[PDB]
RNA sequence: AGCGAAUGAUUAGGGACUCGGGGGCGCCUUCAUCCAUUCUCUGUAAGAAGCCCUUGUUACU
RNA sequence: GUCCUAAGGGGGGCUCAUGGAGAACAGAAAUCUCCAGUAGAACAAAAGGGUAAAAGUCCCCUUGAUUUUGAUUUUUGU
RNA sequence: ACGUACGACCAUACCCAGUGGAAAGCACGGCAUCCCGUCCGCUCUGCCCUAGUUAAGCCACUGAGGGCCCGGUUAGUAGUUGGGUCGGGACCAGCGAAUCCCGGGUGUUGUACGU
């Protein structure tokens, strides 16, 4: 018979912050990550925020100010369809596609565009970006630090995988290559093969290549627009290389999204036509009178 | 209680170390920029 | 004997005061044989030492320090302390067994000794022991201190 | 209410042998779990001492082992068929799951080897519906809603359809 | 100050020397505490540090003040608004002192305190006043 | 300072002891060359109207 | 700083009782042992040493 | 005379006390499952302050529980 | 205006019930080869975006809901600072609350990409 939620448990409840009652931020790592040395003054912070969808990657350069965050740059994974990739835009590939294309848009906004170029052909090798040898002198290359979010950084993940996009984009992302998806933790040796196969998603080819071997069934409900749109698991590589190619060329390419299309004004317009009213004061206090109407009947 | 006195230039004792000794090469600096 | 030990004394039901005397008397007879426990009672025991009783506290602490110096393998990570969890990761500490005797080949800071007497002999260059060398008493005190050095050292 | 993502499916069977006491019968135990289920079972210890149960803390005295998919339904089946498909209605609780007892796992179908001798069982059946991952998961947690989360009554006619028993 | 999380702002205020800011001694993290008294003070910035600052307090002993030097994290400190009305007085009074000797004419440089209200004209139209009794009619009633 | 043990009984005795040590007593009372040993120590506290009638019934 | 259901009591009726003690003739006992029961929650600011622009120095960033 | 005067750091995962409803023996109390649960648990202050993707608990590596020099507070040296 | 990502104030945002959701975005979802972690692919991780569904999350609306927030009053009242050769508390000069009640509400907003 004991009542916990009483008023004086509502009265005392002090709630969380908003986007950790919607278990969106971990404050603690936020903290953590936003913090610049008091002694640096106003030097910013860049991070490259991850976030990975069911069907979409969002990838973003962000600076923290005292009301708000800035998207400094931003890449998203659907935008890769314009440069050829039109499938698997989730996969690791896909990851490493959207965190190039992001670093080469950040280091065209930033003007630093010619003097740092990473790695131009994949390897799968873990390097950083280093100083350039500048005709003025030495330029130290453009940092940021990776956000995961709320994500398991586990050995194997698509969240290291934006991070390697960003790396071999020129970015000096500080990291370690112990959670690449080719690293042995008994041997503490990397698998240079096995990552270019990721970076190039062969993973995903031997995938398809054993399915269809084994069970057509599956391989036919599973990859079934690869099928419709006829690419194959040897083609992989030289899609993701052209890709690659296509974003290092052009990295602003625009994509027509296929949805419906209007302008802002009658994006709105639509909105508020599709869009039910709060009850005015009078009409509130109408109901109330009927509810009170109701009540001496009863 | 009368507030007490205080110098223009008070002394770096207190201050960060490292920033002291960039603050004093960078007198020494000006300094030779002014005997120029 | 200390299983009935443990259920007389030692229960739920019993008083502070009974479980106090129920675990120094276990503690005593863990100093004078270690190996009577088992390890599930003997944690179970050391976890008596959150009790808000003080006697209680007490004689599980003072049961669970002597099984940190004596046989720290069936004390848990938590409350094995620090030299206990460094010497189980070196190696140096090694588990106690039933009529197992100390069978020496070498005297105690022997090695320290030699190492000694070759640093003696290098710093006069630039100005085993056991089998050949007589051990002379300043040697032998000599030996001792590098003993004990060597053993603040590891404590340290 | 006819949609099909309300329909309602087992979340998980769960099979839980309490010994009592430690040793070879706790080993014995979790070997009837495990040749049953085929995982390795998972051991439970005392959290308290009791004297009269003869039982201290961190003994170990329980063995329990969970299962999903159709081997928990193929479990649940077997249980029902030892249980004559017949449930009293106190063993439905108030969340929608339900759970039962049998005396002896010989009833199962497993055959009878006197060196491990004859052991009970509590089958316990933790009903769902499509849309628990958003308790379950990590990112972006929520609660179910009153109108998702399953009901007594139909958790019993759930089971008086598919299982065809006799709840009374 | 509510329990729970501390808001992530305090962290994002850039902090240099010779600003004036106050000691509020947050309760939740203990690193970084000054003493019990020199709580609600404020002071000058002297040094800047990666996550502290030093403040220039002073303390009164007997009959004279001494200086004192104290180092506060960033989470406790916070700047202070006593010289804001200095320094939207200094921009304001520097702008509108260059405009009027650009224009010519000359404006008041000195803020004034409240001078006495000059002569107006107040109407009865539709506000006839009421004639009041030392104790009210109603009261009385 | 406000206590439990100002509001419980703090001398308890049964009626059979009670009796047994009055009969006994009154026995050592008969004996004028008898004399108690450590008797402050000793519960001896257990041991240690026709008018009005009248008045009631008429005045 | 101290108090604390981490407390203060109750135990008639029920047992275990047996050498706990003791008595009588190994056997019963008479007390007594306990257990089972229960009750009690005051700081700072209000400028010419101040403000703004330009310009260097640095091993700091 | 014996015994106690307390294991810290980094990262990751998970929520505690308790209540309701259920499962052969199993009941007031053994293990298992769901829901509710702003801390009512735990952190070596028994009713002080502070902590919930942690400052609690568990797991993996570790001894920043290391040398050296000034400054500040409690106020000549500590 | 509506979503998504990162956010600032951190209940006007929380908790309990119902009702609806164009477009896209979400989400539930499907499959365990590889990376990875489990008693259990439940969680985590990998692959699919095809199918199904707005059932739940999420958004919006509703409630003489609990809570929370903001105004009037309470009240120039309580209280407090000085004065009198004032009485046996009231005046003079001034500062000046919060309850109780009467009501209202039930989130604003930055950056970037889209519908």
């Amino acid at each position: 018979h004991k009542l916990v939620k009483n008023s004086a448990y509502y009265s005392r409840f002090q709630t969380k912050f908003k986007r950790r009652r919607q278990g969106k931020t971990d404050y603690y790592a936020r903290k953590r990550l936003i913090t610049q040395a008091k002694n640096k003054y106003n030097a910013p912070k860049y991070r490259l925020v991850v976030r990975f969808t069911n069907r979409d990657i969002i990838t973003q350069m962000v600076t923290s100010e005292i009301n708000g965050d800035k998207i400094f740059a931003a890449a998203y994974s659907h935008e890769l369809r314009a440069y050829g990739i039109n499938h698997g835009l989730t996969n690791w590939a896909a990851a490493y596609a959207t965190g190039l294309l992001l670093a080469r848009r950040v280091l065209a906004k930033l003007g630093l565009d010619k003097t740092f170029t990473g790695v131009e052909e994949p390897n799968g090798e873990y390097t950083l970006t280093e100083a350039a040898e500048t005709e003025d002198g030495e330029r130290r290359p453009f940092k940021a630090i990776l956000d995961v979010g709320l994500a398991r950084t586990s050995t194997g993940a698509r969240v290291f995988g934006v991070m390697k996009g960003a790396s071999d984009g020129g970015i000096f992302i500080p990291h370690s290559e112990n959670r690449f998806p080719g690293y042995d933790i008994e041997t503490e040796e990397l698998d240079t093969e096995v990552l270019k196969k990721y970076i190039y998603g062969g993973h995903v080819a031997e995938y398809m290549e054993t399915l269809a071997d084994d069970d057509e069934e599956r391989y036919k409900s599973q990859f079934v627009k690869y099928i419709e749109d006829d690419v194959e698991a040897d083609s992989l590589e030289e899609l993701y290389a052209e890709a690659h190619k296509q974003i290092r060329a052009d990295p602003f390419r625009k994509y027509v999204s296929d949805a419906p299309k209007k302008s802002k004004e009658e994006w709105k317009a639509e909105s508020l036509k599709y869009k039910k009213a709060k009850l005015s004061r009078e009409e509130r206090k109408a109901r109330v009178e009927a509810k009170i109407k109701q009540l001496l009947a009863e | 209680i009368k507030k007490p006195k205080t110098q223009r230039y008070p002394s770096l004792k207190g201050t960060d170390p490292k920033f002291r000794r960039n603050h004093r090469h960078a007198l020494h600096g000006t300094a030779k920029a002014l005997k120029e | 004997l200390v299983v009935k030990i443990a259920n007389e004394f030692v229960s739920e039901a019993s008083a502070a005061e009974v479980a106090a005397a129920g675990l120094n008397a276990i503690r005593e007879v863990a100093m004078r044989q270690p190996l009577c426990m088992s390890e599930t009672l003997l944690q179970d025991l050391v976890l008596y030492q959150k009790s808000k009783d003080k006697g209680v506290m007490m004689a599980a602490k003072g049961l669970q320090s002597l099984y940190r110096e004596v046989y720290p393998e069936m004390l848990q990570k938590k409350f094995r302390g620090k030299e206990a969890t460094m010497g189980l990761r070196a190696g140096e500490i090694k588990p106690l067994k039933f009529g197992e005797e100390e069978a020496a080949e070498d005297i105690e800071g022997i090695e320290l000794l030699e190492k000694y007497k070759e640093e003696q002999k290098k710093k006069k260059v630039e100005q085993k022991l056991a089998t050949t060398t007589i051990l002379t008493p300043a040697d032998l005190a000599k030996l001792k201190e590098l003993r004990q050095q060597a053993k603040l050292d590891k404590m340290l | 209410a006819q949609n099909p993502m309300r329909e309602l499916r087992i979340q998980k069977l769960v099979l839980n042998i309490s010994v009592g006491e430690s040793g070879d019968r706790l080993t014995r135990a979790a070997k009837v779990l495990e040749q049953l289920s085929g995982q390795t079972p998972v051991y439970s210890k005392a959290r308290y001492t009791v004297r009269q149960f003869g039982i201290r803390r961190n003994e170990k005295i329980a063995v329990h082992v969970t299962v999903r998919g159709p081997k928990a339904e193929e479990i649940l089946e077997r249980g029902l068929k030892v249980k004559e498909y017949e449930l009293r209605r106190r063993n439905f609780s108030e969340t929608g799951n339900f759970g039962f007892g049998i005396s002896e796992h010989i009833d199962l179908g497993i055959k009878y080897d006197p060196s491990i001798g004859i052991y009970g069982m509590d089958f316990y059946c933790c009903m769902t519906r499509p849309g628990e991952r958003v308790a379950k998961r990590r990112r972006c947690k929520s609660r179910i809603g009153a109108s998702h989360r399953i009901t007594r009554e139909e958790t019993i006619r759930w089971f008086k359809q598919r299982f065809d028993g006799i709840v009374r | 100050r509510k329990h729970g999380q501390i808001p992530l702002s305090t962290y994002l205020r850039t902090y240099r020397v010779g600003d004036i800011v106050d000691i509020k001694v947050n309760g939740a993290v203990q690193k970084g505490m000054p003493h019990k008294f020199y709580h609600g003070k404020t002071g000058v910035v002297y040094n800047v540090t990666k996550s502290a600052v030093g403040v220039i307090v002073y303390k009164r002993v007997k009959h004279r003040y001494i200086e004192k030097r104290i180092n506060v994290r960033i989470e406790h400190v916070k700047p202070s608004r006593s010289r804001e009305d200095f320094l939207r007085r200094v921009k304001e009074n520097a702008e509108l002192k260059k405009k009027a000797k650009a224009e010519g004419v000359p404006v008041q440089l000195k803020r004034q305190p409240a001078m006495p209200r000059e002569a107006h004209t107040v109407s009865i139209a539709d506000n006839k006043p009421v004639t009041l009794a030392p104790v009210a009619y109603e009261t009385t009633i | 300072e406000p206590n439990r043990k100002w509001f419980t009984n703090t001398r308890v005795i049964s009626q059979d002891t009670l009796q047994s040590f009055r009969e006994a007593m009154a026995e050592k009372q008969k004996d004028p060359y008898t004399v108690l040993l450590k008797s402050n120590k000793l519960p001896m506290s257990l041991i240690r109207h026709q008018a009005k009638m009248t008045i009631e019934r008429e005045p």
